[PDB]
């Protein structure tokens, strides 16, 4: 009952599991029965429905057999919804209505199932995400999805670290979580973040509509009280393998334009969503305005992210996932802090020609000999080519004609010409990472436009392959080389011309 | 194609400044055989003729594109002098400061943001190399 | 005068005692072992102070002019994956 | 030499207008091999290369002087393309509208004030003949 | 006792005398004794001294023997001055102190000499020039030179037409003249022009400092009460032959810069004279101002005169002498009237190539054949070249190689190349013409700057080889081809920009 | 209806009677003989009306639309000599 996308999932787990074996992983999954139990308290509120929704959206993208366990009769209704939802993602998924065989369990609401397997109680209160291995935590009564949805992510993360504990180092189960998604600190009684969900997004651009963006769209669909205009931008369509992280893409959305999916998903919100089945550069070219109030970036390369900053939006919320980490960074351009381009600036310095050519040939040690060969423009000796060939892991015979030729001719054809590369790891994240970074990107865009005070640090990061960090803030300082565009007086004038100060 | 994504107030300001710093040296370049034919954001078209070689022949004609310029390096394309169309067939300009170099994966280890702000990738630098090895 | 450093390593704080004549990559080695972050190559980690400035791991711990108790950060480079 | 005696507000206004009416047709002229290199009152320097002839060679370079222009006709001098110096040795441009024609005593019977205002002696007229018989 | 410049004089008379014979002319002159008689009335005023001065300046440039006749003792002083002046012009001139042998006589003042020869009484009153063959006319008492000096010219003209009457057609002696130099009409009692000599010239440029300019300088030296600044412009120096018309150049001024002479001549006036030993274009280049308040033009070619108008002065007074005529024309540029360029516009229209080539070859009749030869670009036949050779008065053999060649090649080398011109009359005016046009140019500049009403007609002309015209006004209308610079909107804007309206 | 023309010829006025079917160069020939101005070629003379407009000598005297008494001018071109 593994999903037809189960291979993209195995790729994702093969980047985080020590001693990954594909047939073993699939067989580990088939021994599992992951249970979702819920009662009248969970189903009687927006937060509880949200937490159950995202939990099943995550669990159904990995496990072949789920147990959907309503604990009283009030939940019997929600339990059919959840069964339906899981079957829309994986039509061959197994569904049990008994906990007898359950191997892990997530619980929302106030009622303990009396199951023998490891059980995580997940819930929320407004901005607070709540997990407990010992006691129910219940769902609050706000119209905010952020605490609710983050808890689904922590639960889904804990289900995974419990099943695959032997293949994971320092990946203990959380015993308690109580994380404010407003402050990213441990929630305190004194500072309860604002529950009012009346926030105007202005004209906000959400660029890139893949895995991270789906968590953002999940959250924005579930905060009634958002108004404003939202441009969603992406040229691609959903593919089968994408259903391993895209929490809003079931089997039906395969082949659908990502921009069209994003609009359908918000169709019952009060937002005026504009779908652009375009690349960012085409969206920018056609708008011809160059005034961007708020941009939320969930693209896939550093180059694409830096290009957004070049258009000089008023403020950016940037989101990412890597192997041991996920996070979001905020960016105004004229604020004394780092800009989006600072985050991806290249490290090092420009090297002299002789040092660069020696490095690209795999012989940094030979810089002095390289320097001379470029001065004298002399023919490279035989041992020089045997050393470059060895250093680069490449047969000698292809490089043999360059013996006695100038070093430049050699360097030109083997490097600039791409010869040695002919002679010679996409990071796939876990669904619960993509979802939580997406949820965190939504919370930034909403908080920024609500005018709440902004995080002290440039970034806020989370590692879901370990227990939650206790200090989730990550400082990054403005780049100081002078080579970043936030140092450039022309860029600073263009920004101040559009937005003041 | 590279579309303009940088706020064009930025790129157009820097393009104009490059031209401004070209104008005092326009006579000096003419002696070496370098003539600015047309300048209009984002292109600069030049033609090249050897002054010592007689008959005095047009031996190169280029368009230097400054789209997204200076976040992105400028592009140098050899075009036909009259028709302004790219001609088919370091030669090609694999040098730092030129977009065609930085977009080569073999030169991924030398990204442009290491050279930004330093005089590489300005209009004089490109012209001075083309004349020197030309 | 030995310095007591708290290194937040990928959100997990730990504590390393340092002598001012050691180079900073000793505190880096030590924090990365206390937190079992030894898989990734250690150059993948950015040693930063609380204002997020990037610190040289070759420079000696005394040369940074830290107080008796200091909090540093051992953080990955910002990621690029989003699709 | 012709010094400027006409109120230069007049001559400079007309010089600028000629250039203005050249700018829309700059692309068309490039196809025929005609490039405005430099324009600054009172000179306009052009270079000429045959587009069909390959190798594509600089075969003419002229300076068109508009001193006292339009009370006096413009002068067309063939100069060296790089050095801007007159080259020694209808050929020479004995045609109405060009100062060198009207100052020939043999053409005293065809004084310029008969042709003033009529389109002869404008920048397009001179360029169009040079390309046509060139 | 003929002057060392007597040949330039014979050239001047050879353009006005029927059946000129050089040896005869010189012998006619040596039979003459031209007398200047004057009394106490003449010498006791500015006008009388001026009239005597200019009379001897004119007579001494032609006649070999003069009679300087003081009629009482009051004139004995002036008579030595006049003797000196004549000897400064022609050191070998004969001077008599007896009228016995006089053949013609001019008389200033109130006293009749009782001479048997033809006698002209010349005098003035302010702006009025006065000649009489019958009775004394006397000199008035103003500080204006214009009436006085014009009378010297009419007298000198009448002396010449009386000596050389047989060689001159319709050249009767005037019996009476009474010409206002203010109105150029016959002077009337009702309209006595202003005698006040306080006139400010502003900044007035006098371009060209030859024969005409010398009459202007004569007059301006002799109107005390002129103030202002005067730029005199000319690059040349006085030559021997020039002493035939230059009334302010004696033997001493030979080789002197004309610009320096003009300044010396005004050294006792209240004018601030600036000498420019330059051409007009150099004066204009160096000034770099292009604001010219008043320009008085006494140049020598139409091209030079038209070039002055191109600099757009506020107002121009133009002066000239030809064979049967002398005159001055006034010119503002934006006044509905003719400009200086109108006066010299070329006549005709632009002709078709075939009609121009046929005319320059001397075969207008052959226009149709010329047209065809330029179409077909065919070889010119033999009879075509025999016809061009005949028409042009030019041997055939030089043109023979062009038979069978294209018509363009023929036209190029025989015309544009100047061939036929290789195979193939400077107008020298009488001193009394140059002087009176100069005096008239002074009166215009002074009247214009005094702000007096200006002449109704564009020009005012005089023929001194005949009795005075009775209608001296000459209308010229604005050129209407549209090809003159006073039609041109750019020229009109440049003028209005500098001077208003 | 015959017209009585006064031609000022180089400042000397004279009077020529003209019939309107004669071309204007008859009045020109006649005025130039009354004033003995026959040396110069007759094309040297500019026939102008009182506003100084140049009249065609081939055009017929009636075509000018002159009144019964008219004053014309027969004047030389302005000279160029001054030095
Ligand atoms: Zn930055
Ligand atoms: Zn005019």
């Amino acid at each position: 009952a593994l999903a037809n996308f189960i291979d993209r999932a195995a790729t994702a787990a093969s980047q985080v599991l020590t001693d990954f074996h594909l047939g073993d992983f699939k067989a580990a999954l088939e021994k599992q029965v992951v249970a979702v139990a819920f009662d009248d308290q969970a189903i009687s509120c927006a937060e509880g429905q949200a937490t159950l929704d995202l939990a099943v959206r995550l669990l159904a993208r990995l496990y072949p057999v789920l147990a959907i366990l309503p604990l009283d009769s009030a939940a019997s209704s929600q339990a059919q919804a959840l069964e339906r939802l899981a079957k829309s993602i994986n039509r061959k998924i197994g569904i049990r209505r008994s906990g007898k065989s359950a191997t892990v369990c997530l619980v929302a609401g106030a009622t303990r199932p009396s199951l023998r397997c490891p059980t995580f109680f997940i819930g929320s209160d407004g901005w607070a995400a709540k997990l407990s291995r010992t006691d129910p935590v219940g769902s609050g009564s706000s119209l905010l999805p952020y605490g609710a949805g983050a808890a689904s992510c922590f639960g889904a993360a804990n289900v995974f670290r419990t099943i695959f504990a032997a293949q994971l180092t320092g990946a203990e189960s959380d015993e308690n979580i109580d994380l404010s998604l407003y402050s990213y600190n441990k929630s305190r009684a004194g500072d309860a973040g604002p529950i009012d969900p009346a926030v105007d997004l202005g004209e906000t651009h959400l660029v890139g509509l893949g895995a991270i963006a789906h968590g953002a769209l999940w959250a924005l669909a579930r905060q009634s009280g958002l108004s404003g205009r939202l441009h969603v931008v992406d040229h691609e369509a959903v593919e089968l393998s994408n259903l391993q992280r895209y929490v809003l893409a079931g089997q039906a959305e395969i082949g659908m334009s990502k921009a069209v999916l994003a609009t359908t998903a918000l169709r019952s919100t009060a937002l005026e969503v504009e779908a652009h089945p375009l690349k960012w550069a085409e969206h920018v070219a056609r708008r011809g305005d160059w005034i961007f109030d708020r941009v939320g970036v969930a693209l896939d390369t550093a180059a694409d992210r830096v290009a957004v900053q070049g258009a000089l939006p008023r403020w950016i919320a940037n989101a990412w996932t890597q192997e041991h980490d996920l996070g979001i960074s905020r960016h105004g351009f004229d604020d004394g802090q780092a800009c989006l381009c600072c985050m991806y600036m290249p490290s090092g310095k420009s090297k002299d020609e002789h040092q660069l050519v020696a490095e690209e040939l795999g012989i940094p040690e030979a810089h002095e000999q390289v320097k001379a060969l470029l001065q004298t423009n002399a023919g490279v000796p035989n041992d020089f080519v045997v050393r470059v060939a060895t250093a680069m892991g490449v047969p000698f015979e292809p490089l043999a004609p360059f013996v006695g030729q100038p070093l430049r001719s050699f360097y030109q054809q083997a490097i600039c010409g791409g010869l040695v590369f002919q002679l010679s790891r996409t990071v796939v994240p876990m669904a619960f990472q993509s979802a939580l970074a997406g949820i965190m990107l939504a919370a930034e865009l909403v908080k920024h436009s609500a005018g709440f005070p902004m995080s002290p640090t440039t970034s806020t990061r989370v590692n879901l392959l370990r227990p939650l960090g206790s200090h989730l803030h990550d400082p990054k300082a403005k780049d100081s080389s002078g080579r970043c565009i936030c140092s450039d007086e022309d860029f600073i004038s263009a920004y101040r011309r559009k937005y003041g100060n | 194609p590279e579309l303009q994504t940088v706020d064009p107030e930025v790129s157009r300001a820097k393009f104009d400044r490059e031209i401004s710093r070209f104008r005092p040296y326009a006579d000096a370049y003419r002696m070496q055989g370098c003539f600015l034919i047309e300048e209009s954001f984002p292109s600069a078209f030049f033609i090249f003729a050897s002054p010592k070689v007689k008959p005095r022949v047009i031996g190169a004609a280029i368009e230097i594109d400054f789209t997204n310029y200076d976040l992105r390096p400028p592009s140098v394309v050899f075009v036909d002098p009259f028709t302004r169309q790219p001609i088919a067939r370091s030669p090609f300009l694999c040098m730092a400061g030129v977009r065609e170099y930085h977009d080569n994966p073999a030169h991924s280890g030398d990204p442009w943001l290491l050279h930004r702000g330093s005089g590489e990738g300005c209009l004089a630098f490109i012209l001075d190399k083309i004349i020197k090895y030309g | 005068g030995k310095i007591e450093i708290i290194v937040v390593v990928n959100g997990q704080p730990t504590q390393v005692e340092a002598n001012p004549n050691q180079p900073l990559h000793v505190v880096r080695t030590k924090a990365l072992e206390n937190t079992q972050n030894v898989a990734q190559p250690p150059d993948n980690w950015e040693f930063k102070d609380e204002a997020g400035n990037l610190l040289d791991v070759d420079k000696k711990i005394g040369d940074f002019g830290f107080a008796n108790t200091v909090t540093l950060f051992l953080s990955l480079k910002a990621g690029v994956a989003g699709a």
